[PDB]
């Protein structure tokens, strides 16, 4: 702890005798190799250390007298941070010390060979710390710098080197990570600088690259100039010998190849219409210089699967310089018939590098695969008189047809998840990697399918060919096959779409015929069923095969096979909710409509069904349901359907109305678990006229939620927070869990505010929320506030007038929980501040209709809400507090009111979240409410803040006081900072990045002590841009 | 021992220590108690080639607790860089990462992971993210809650750094 | 045509167990090539191969229970571990004799295990449902009691209601008869007092399904009498047959509104 | 302030008389409250903070409130341990750890005027009642267990619940006695005043002082001190039980107004052992038995007095009701009726903040925390590489 941290870090930091060197490296050596105990404490004393104010005095021994790396390293850590902070403050001959020092250090171990043996590590630290000096007083304090170093890289090739390290740093700290740590003013005038003292060191690199034969040097030199091509001027690149250079002095040769082809890459980025033939010379040569290294005869899938690091790395930088080089000037290459045999050999070298088993590569393929299928398809739309740019690519289109067939990733993902509770459900991930690979295959093979429907059915068909004479035979491969003709549904016209399926099905079902064992044969099934479920137009059209298919997945919800049932209730469930009107309307050649023939089968149906397979039927015949428009008809339809478990629930609710404690009993608390999760499901697919059946078991339902809720509780004050770990409280949960579910499920689909508002509102208010207020902390159901949430969202006008009593039972008491700290209890913290944000956005009259003094609770509330570490909570604060100003702006009468009682508390607040780092992430809000604020106060706010109304007006007022109390907050900030932040603020207010940048520039400024009437904030500039934009 | 350096890298609320927990207890936080400094646990898995330990340093992402920041990167063996895909600015503060640990760590295996692809709101976009592609850095898709893609980073490091690409992982 | 072609082909040839008359599928009077009138040979030549057993029960039973397996005409893993019947098509001339007849609640059908502390339900397709306690031996907490039964499980009644036996204690019965075994859990059942009660150690009662012999009176009698839960159907047991895992003709099937045009 | 929560019958004057040495020496009142079913009270009302600082009952309930986390856990120095006996230490233990502080240990009554003879067994004394007439407690389980547990009695093996009991020869012989002639107001009322044949009713015998004596399987109740985990007074409160109570004046000036019986304090326990009722009463628990401290208790407790009284004359018998309370043995109560959801909605309903005053009348009024103000002599250098520092260019 704080103890031992502070007692070494004293010791170490008396400064009444010498230093302990021994045992700074021991206790630095336990940090980097020492247990977790006495390697706490050591990390706690090193930055206990660290951050002293006065700890940098002692680095300069620390550099002279520790013998061990880590230790220096500490120490210019420690250096680093004076640097970084209280430069402009140090007494100025020690600013000098350390300058003299630094680059003193950096000459004498630089000009030493021994640099790599001796520490590589080491030497980067100390090159960062002349790049953070050079930062804070380069040019003013340092205008022969660069001068300095490129005449002196002219001394020695090992200085040269490491000069050439220093120059990138600088490079990247000037314009690749200036921001946030440089004010936007400086930023801009070290950028000019550099790019004006460019051309020196450019000379140098020409000079290095063009006579040195010294390796380290060469690629240092390479490395650098890879930064500089993030931002030097396009003259020095296009318009000199570099790209010549690059390609034929250090393309070819190994250790440079990666390098170098990494700045071709960079150079090959830039769009510029001025160097064509540039770009065509870049493309020629490196083409010439690739086919060396990596000959077109090569395996590249191998090549990359047994290469090493550099080797798998050459060759994704390879896919890199060709994906960008095409994508941003194919056109050139296009139009030049001289070109065609290199064109085609970088399309040959992408389809080489497309084989290669990894997704990374693939996906840097496919995205050039999927612009040049784009390109081709807006050129022309029409399949196979010809398009010219077409007519380019026609020697290897089929080859990215059969590539994107060949390679068709799994269309969803699927994952076994275990719950909050004990189950394992099966959860469909919506959006990630893997299905935005498989959207973009699917995009590329559709744009190639309208360039050919002859081409990509006959590329199909083979495949499917090569399934059935067992060429090509194998689960994965079959399963991609049919993954790709599924994914390319739609995309050809309804009769040739049918003709093609006809071959397909009749095709796989004598394949299923013909292979032998349940595996393959469920296998192929499967793939049929996939392939049927994603073509439903074919099945609309046909109903008689609609019928049969249908009847088949009744016949494979019995299969033993694992997967056929999932598989079958998967497909089931897909064709109901695209084809549901053919289940309710009657077909040619029937009597009844199918939805009353399976609902007359159910049981017999789903009998070896798991549970959530079971749940999954019951959701697909319910999309069914909602198909029947007729009120009556479906009412009854909805009736026979909830038939089976509204049994067991009226047994269970009869069992529970002879004795409470069956509700105590786990098989039945489970099956009560199981018939909610049905209602859910059902609710989901059926909609709003699921009501009848809602309507029919809500009041019951609430009671058991009730019973559960007070069991819960007791069990809790009984044994503690430990008992919500066993099995049975678990399925109490889930049971109140549901029926939340349920309730906001059937809400968020209802089409009838006044019926949810006067019937089913009310019970809630002692059922779920009384009883919530009940509850002992640890049993209270943070789903209770989410729900309320959706339902006031839903409600709005219809609720205003309940917000009151409901804030009774929820409020209070969960305030209680979550302001003791905020951490404790993050799901109540989310959950209540949604209900709160849904309460302002859509009741903001209750607000109006509360007293003052509870008000006061509420916007209390909404500030410790963006004063959270949670970012979705901060935000959601954020947003709740601007939606607020506007609607207190709507009601002109509390307007003034509002204004004079809470303005200055809102600001102060607010600043002291803006200028925390830990809250950059709300940022763009924070600027969108004070810009609001400041507005507010030009022209809004017609009453005046203090009693001297007259030598006091609105904005007056707000520069002074603001002022004053950034001053107070931040009493190392200069008076000219602080009156130019805040008239910033005003100047700003009707230009949201702008007043961003803004913001961030004072987070940076107030992160440092500039000290006094040392003006680098260049106020000229600065004044002037805040003028612009005042104009505008 | 077999073991390796491991460093844990990102911004604040992002799942690194969630992370690491789940895959030592068993268990997900849902709590954010914000790490301070490092936190050094220790974690193995079991190969087909025998045991292997991940020294894992979970590094505080709030620069107000960054304590000894690259500090805690020397000797690294591999590192794990990630991001929340509800929160694009994680995002868009992935090169500083890295370029602080790559200044330490010149040539290390390294693992960027878009964590939290369980919460539906999805903001950083899989389209979006490429910063590893030039950078030669390994991508993964992860969620420390439904587990998903749960052991893919340490899979992937473990065959980087013992050589072999065929290694897998096993019960015990 | 084509289409036409392709509807049949789909109904008629796509199988995956390949089972013939299954129980899956409706009734074929509705043809399959999974379809045949020809059930009765198969009857025969079926019992004949019973008599030479040439597989190890015991064993098996073991591996059930304590859930073992180790190697390579049966199954193993929890999945199709349920001996299931064809419609009943080609009806039996010695039936009154020689056939019982099961009276079937509607249910969901279900393997059950019980042992080492606790009583286990399956599917066909080896998916647990549910883990319980029961007084059935090896059900309760109270390591070598275990016991194999095939049940229907009615969720009104709460009841799993046993259909047939293939251990008790131990001791197998694949390797007996239909009839023994009908007798012998009908013994062992009602001997096990609070078995049949919802008690906190057994919340779900156990009941023996009422067997009845197949002569034209009876038939009557069973069609007539009412019974404790809404019946699914009838299953025609063969008296002799062994209980063997998977589809079979020496156990048939039948709705209740079909048995007025089967002989009575 | 101290409040403490005891019960009536128990010497609740003593108490205060202590309270006011505290109260003398402490500046700290000492309230000795006496409310409706303190054992029943205590753990309800900690919901909403409300409660005693300290309790006073027998350890059989102290289990129940140990788990919750409502006794704050003690640990008094161990020279204190060497004044009070261990096994009365081993009483409130719970979890290898100290819940309250073991006061006193809780005998046969009777009129030495009507039956001077004392009888070994309970058989023998129903016959004798016909005498009398021709010329105890009945609710609650306390008072009717010592014949429950004579032929035979949660078994000690630990307490395991699983194994609860025969205590139907005990009991059926007591309702026999009923039937034929052979509760708390109504019979006391005839110990006092000479009309029939624990020790917190010994002082009582005063007044009208009926010739007592105490002769020869009860409950074994250590009445114990219980400090709450919820009040601020957790150092003040053992201040008062270790140096106030629990010493040569504490427990005589409680033992004064009326008796403790055996207590748990070695100097003061070996002065009242030439005592005949306290050498008789420790002689109860030699063939009694020690009661459980544990959640699972109180069910039983309160089954155990359902039994008996529909046992005398109710709808109702014992082993009719021993089957049900063998059965009454996780969480103790919790929901009792299914059907509230009308019981709740034509109910009298109160009212909440957010549901009275006015609005639009103020807005203001008078009043990281939550509702708080936002928080917001040798240069460096000597040595090779200053001196090496002229510069990278040189002048
Ligand atoms: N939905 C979802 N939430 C997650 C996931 N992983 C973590 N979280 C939540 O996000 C927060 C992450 O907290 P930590 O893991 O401590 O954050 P950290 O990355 O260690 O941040 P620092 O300690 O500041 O470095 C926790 O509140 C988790 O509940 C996930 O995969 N999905
Ligand atoms: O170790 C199991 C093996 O099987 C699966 O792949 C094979 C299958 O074994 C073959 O019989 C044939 O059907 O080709 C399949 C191609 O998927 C698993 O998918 C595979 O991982 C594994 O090697
Ligand atoms: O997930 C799918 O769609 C494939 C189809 C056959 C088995 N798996
Ligand atoms: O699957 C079952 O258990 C019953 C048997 C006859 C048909 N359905
Ligand atoms: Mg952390």
């Amino acid at each position: 702890m704080t103890m031992l941290a502070d007692h070494a870090a004293r010791q170490l930091l008396d400064f009444s005798q010498k230093l302990d060197i021994n045992l700074l490296d021991n206790v630095v050596n336990c940090l980097y190799h020492g247990e977790g105990a006495q390697q706490r404490m050591a990390q706690e004393v090193l930055t206990h250390l660290k951050e002293h104010p006065d700890a940098w005095t002692r680095v300069d021994t620390i550099l002279e007298f520790s013998q061990n790396m880590n230790t220096k390293y500490y120490g210019l850590q420690i250096l680093e941070n004076v640097i970084k902070t209280r430069w402009k403050i140090l007494p100025r001959n020690q600013c000098e010390g350390i300058k003299k020092y630094v680059v003193g250090l950096i000459i004498k171990t630089s000009s030493d060979p021994t640099c790599v043996e001796k520490e590589k590590v080491y030497i980067g630290k100390l090159n960062m710390i002349l790049v953070q000096i050079l930062k804070q007083e380069w040019p003013k304090h340092w205008p022969t710098f660069i001068s300095d170093i490129v005449g002196a890289s002219r001394t020695s090739e090992s200085l040269c080197q490491n000069n050439m390290v220093i120059l990138k740093l600088l490079s990247e700290e000037v314009f690749d990570f200036s921001s946030g740590q440089i004010t936007q003013v400086k930023s801009k005038h070290l950028k000019d600088s550099m790019c004006n003292e460019f051309s020196q060191i450019f000379q140098l690199c020409q000079f290095v690259m063009e006579n040195s034969q010294n390796a380290p040097l060469v690629h240092a030199t390479l490395e650098t100039l890879l930064r500089f091509l993030n931002w030097i001027p396009l003259g020095y690149i296009f318009e000199t010998k570099l790209i010549s250079t690059l390609i034929y002095k250090f393309l070819n040769v190994p250790m440079f190849r990666n390098v170098s082809l990494k700045c071709l890459t960079e150079i090959a980025g830039v769009s510029v219409s001025q160097y064509e033939e540039q770009f065509v010379t870049l493309f020629t040569l490196t083409m010439m210089q690739l086919k060396q290294m990596l000959p077109l005869n090569t395996n590249i899938r191998l090549a990359y699967s047994n290469g090493k690091d550099d080797e798998q790395n050459f060759i994704q930088n390879l896919s890199l310089f060709l994906c960008t080089f095409l994508k941003e000037h194919d056109q050139l290459i296009e139009k030049r018939l001289n070109l065609r045999e290199t064109l085609m050999e970088a399309l040959h070298y992408m389809l080489l590098v497309s084989e290669v088993e990894e997704t990374e590569i693939f996906k840097i393929c496919l995205e050039y695969w999927n612009h040049l299928a784009a390109e081709l398809y807006r050129e022309s739309p029409f399949s196979t008189d010809v398009p010219p740019r077409r007519q380019l690519y026609l020697p290897m289109l089929f080859k990215v047809r059969l590539l994107m067939v060949s390679r068709m990733a799994k269309p969803e993902e699927v994952l076994v998840v275990e719950n909050d509770q004990g189950e394992v459900v099966r959860e469909f991930m919506k959006d990630t990697d893997s299905i935005n690979l498989y959207k973009n295959m699917r995009e590329t093979l559709v744009y190639l399918t309208h360039l050919d429907y002859v081409d990509t059915e006959r590329i199909m068909t083979e495949k499917l060919h090569n399934q059935v004479n067992g060429t090509e035979w194998s689960w994965k491969n079959l399963n991609t096959l049919c993954w790709a003709i599924g994914s390319i549904s739609g995309a050809m016209h309804e009769e040739d779409e049918k003709r093609f399926l006809v071959t397909v099905i009749k095709d796989l079902l004598g394949l299923c015929e013909q292979k032998r064992g349940k595996d393959n044969k469920a296998i192929i099934a499967s793939n049929i069923m996939y392939i049927v479920g994603q073509y439903p137009r074919f099945l609309r059209a046909h109903w008689k095969f609609l019928k049969t298919v249908v009847n088949k997945l009744f016949e494979f919800m019995h299969e033993t096979h694992d997967g056929v049932q999932d598989m079958a209730c998967d497909t089931f469930i897909k064709i109901a909710q695209k084809c549901r009107r053919h289940f309710v309307q009657v077909q040619v050649g029937e009597v009844m409509p199918f939805i009353d023939e399976i609902l007359n089968n159910i049981n017999t149906i789903i009998c070896d069904l798991q549970p959530q397979q079971v749940h999954t039927f019951y959701e697909a015949v319910g999309y069914m349901i909602g198909a029947q428009t007729d009120q009556t008809v479906q009412e009854h339809l909805i009736e026979k359907y909830m038939l089976l478990p509204n049994q067991v629930w009226d047994s269970i609710i009869q069992q529970a109305t002879k004795n409470v404690d069956i509700l105590k009993d786990p098989e039945t608390v489970k099956q009560l678990g199981s018939i909610l999760k049905t209602n859910v499901r059902a609710c989901k697919a059926v909609g709003h006229p699921f009501v009848i059946q809602l309507g029919r078991i809500y009041l019951d339902m609430l009671n058991v939620y009730k019973c559960l809720s007070e069991n819960i509780s007791a069990a809790i004050q009984a044994n503690g927070e430990m008992v919500t770990k066993q099995p049975l409280i678990r399925s109490m949960r889930t049971v109140k869990r549901e029926t939340l579910k349920l309730i906001s499920g059937w809400v968020s689909r209802s089409n009838d505010p006044q019926m949810v508002a006067e019937n089913f509102v009310p019970p809630l208010l002692d059922a779920v929320l009384i009883d919530y207020q009940r509850n002992v902390p640890a049993a209270r159901e943070p789903e209770v506030l989410s729900t309320m949430a959706i339902i006031v969202n839903k409600l709005g006008g219809h609720i205003t007038a309940e917000i009151p009593q409901i804030f009774d039972a929820v409020f209070e008491c969960t305030l209680n929980m979550i302001n003791k700290d905020f951490e404790e209890y993050p799901e109540h913290r989310t959950n209540f501040f949604l209900l709160l944000q849904a309460v302002n956005s859509h009741c903001f009259p209750a607000f109006l209709a509360i007293p003052p003094t509870q008000f006061k609770l509420v916007l209390d509330s909404i500030i410790w809400a963006f004063k959270h570490t949670m970012r979705n909570v901060a935000d959601t604060g954020l947003q709740i507090l601007f939606t607020l100003l506007q609607n207190v702006a709507q009601e002109e009468a509390a307007a003034q009111s509002f204004y004079q009682t809470y303005f200055c508390d809102i600001l102060q607040h607010i600043f002291s979240v803006v200028t925390d780092t830990s809250h950059t992430a709300g940022l763009t809000m924070h600027a969108s409410i004070l810009a609001y604020m400041f507005n507010l106060v030009e022209e809004g706010k017609i009453s005046t803040s203090l009693n001297p109304g007259n030598p006091v007006n609105n904005q007056i007022f707000l520069q002074e006081y603001v002022a004053n109390l950034l001053k107070s907050a931040f009493p190392h900030l200069q008076d000219a900072q602080v009156k130019l932040f805040v008239t910033g603020l005003f100047s700003l207010n009707q230009d949201i990045p702008a007043f961003k940048e803004h913001l961030r520039d004072f987070l940076v400024q107030i992160k440092e002590f500039a000290g006094e009437d040392t003006s680098d904030l260049f106020l000229e500039e600065r004044e002037i841009a805040l003028r612009q934009a005042d104009e505008e | 021992q077999v073991q390796f350096k491991l460093v844990l890298v990102g911004d604040g609320g992002t799942g690194k220590t969630t992370f690491v927990k789940r895959h030592l207890t068993g268990e997900f936080e849902k709590k954010y108690v914000a790490t301070l400094g490092v936190e050094v646990h220790p974690l193995v898995f079991h190969t087909n080639r025998g045991p292997i330990k991940f020294n894992v340093w979970d590094t505080a992402g709030l620069e107000k607790f960054g304590g000894l920041r690259d500090g805690y990167y020397i000797q690294a063996q591999c590192a794990i860089i990630m991001f929340d895909v509800t929160s694009r600015v994680t995002y868009k503060n992935v090169p500083n990462w890295h370029r602080d640990l790559v200044r330490v760590c010149e040539n290390i295996p390294i693992v960027l992971c878009g964590n939290k692809v369980d919460i539906k709101d999805r903001k950083v976009k899989a389209k979006s993210i490429v910063f590893h592609r030039k950078k030669n850095l390994q991508y993964y898709d992860i969620s420390a809650k439904s587990n998903y893609n749960f052991e893919k980073p340490f899979l992937w490091l473990a065959r980087k750094l013992i050589g072999d690409p065929n290694l897998e992982f096993v019960a015990m | 045509g084509s289409m036409e072609e392709l509807s049949q082909a789909l109904a008629s040839s796509f199988s995956v167990s390949q089972d013939l008359n299954s129980t899956a599928a409706p009734h074929p009077r509705l043809k399959s090539k999974y379809s045949s009138l020809e059930q009765s040979e198969r009857r025969r030549r079926l019992l004949e191969l019973q008599k030479s057993k040439r597989l190890d029960y015991v064993n098996h039973a073991r591996r059930l229970a304590e859930d073992d397996w180790t190697g390579m005409k049966l199954p193993k893993h929890y999945a199709n571990q349920l001996m299931l019947s064809e419609w009943l098509i080609d009806v039996p001339s010695d039936l009154g004799q020689e056939w019982i007849v099961v009276v079937c609640p509607v249910g969901k059908r279900a393997l059950i295990v019980a042992s080492r502390g606790s009583t286990s339900a399956y599917t066909k397709s080896g998916y647990c449902v549910n883990r319980f306690s029961s007084l059935l031996p090896g059900g309760n907490r109270r390591a070598k009691d275990y016991t194999i039964l095939d049940c229907i499980y009615n969720e009104v009644n709460q009841t799993y209601y046993v259909l047939d036996v293939m251990c008790w204690r131990g001791h197998p019965f694949y390797d007996c008869q239909t009839d023994f075994r009908f007798y012998w859990m009908h013994s062992k059942l009602p001997e096990e007092e609070g078995l049949g009660e919802k008690t906190k150690l057994n919340p779900f009662k156990f009941v023996g399904l009422k067997n009845f012999p197949c002569t034209p009176e009876s038939l009557c009698d069973v069609l007539s009498m009412d019974f404790p839960f809404e019946v699914d159907g009838l299953l025609f047991y063969h008296k002799q047959t062994h209980y063997s895992p998977g589809s079979t003709p020496l156990v048939g099937w039948l709705r209740p509104y079909m048995v007025s045009d089967v002989l009575g | 302030k101290l409040v403490i929560w005891i019960n009536g019958d128990k010497g609740y004057n003593g108490l205060a008389e202590v309270g006011k040495k505290f109260e003398k020496d402490t500046g700290i009142k000492v309230t000795v409250e006496h409310p409706d079913k303190l054992e029943e009270k205590f753990p309800q009302v900690a919901a909403t903070g409300d409660g005693p600082d300290i309790i006073f009952w027998a350890h059989d309930r102290f289990g129940g409130y140990a788990q919750s986390g409502l006794l704050a856990e003690i640990t008094p120095d161990k020279a204190f341990q060497d004044k009070l006996y261990p096994f009365t230490w081993d009483a409130v233990r719970y979890n290898g750890k100290l819940i309250a502080y073991p006061i006193a240990v809780e005998s046969l009554i009777y009129n030495k005027d009507l039956l001077p003879n004392p009888p070994k067994t309970w058989e023998e004394i129903p016959a004798l009642d016909k005498e009398l007439k021709a010329k105890f407690n009945l609710q609650e389980p306390y008072f009717t267990w010592p014949l429950i547990a004579a032929d035979g009695g949660f078994k000690y093996e630990k307490y395991d619940i699983k194994d609860v009991g025969g205590a139907k020869a005990g009991l059926t012989f007591l309702v026999d006695l009923i039937k034929n002639k052979h509760d708390y107001s109504i019979a006391e009322a005839a110990f006092n005043k000479g009309e029939t044949a624990g020790p917190w009713a010994w002082s009582n015998i005063d007044t009208s002082k009926v010739n007592y004596g105490v002769t020869v399987k009860p409950f074994v109740g250590v009445l114990s001190a219980g400090i709450n985990a919820a009040s601020p007074n957790k150092e003040l409160a053992k201040e008062f039980l270790e140096n106030y109570l629990l010493t040569d004046e504490g427990l005589e000036a409680v033992n004064k107004d009326k008796p403790l019986g055996a207590v748990a304090l070695k100097s003061y326990e070996e002065e009242l052992a030439k005592d005949p009722r306290i050498a008789a009463t420790m002689e109860n628990a030699q063939k009694g038995e020690i009661m459980p401290n544990i959640p699972q208790m109180s069910a039983f407790w309160y089954a155990v007095r359902t039994a008996v009284i529909n046992a005398a004359s109710g709808r109702q018998t014992v082993d009719e009701a021993l089957a049900a309370a063998q059965t009454n043995a996780e969480f103790s109560n919790t929901s009792n009726l299914f059907g509230n959801s009308g019981a709740k909605t034509f109910g009298g309903f109160a009212s909440s903040s957010f549901g009275e005053q006015k609005p639009t009348g103020t807005f203001s009024s008078g009043g990281p925390t939550f509702g708080g103000s936002p928080g917001f002599g040798k240069v460096f250098g000597e040595g090779t590489a200053a001196a090496s520092a002229g510069g990278f260019g040189f002048g």
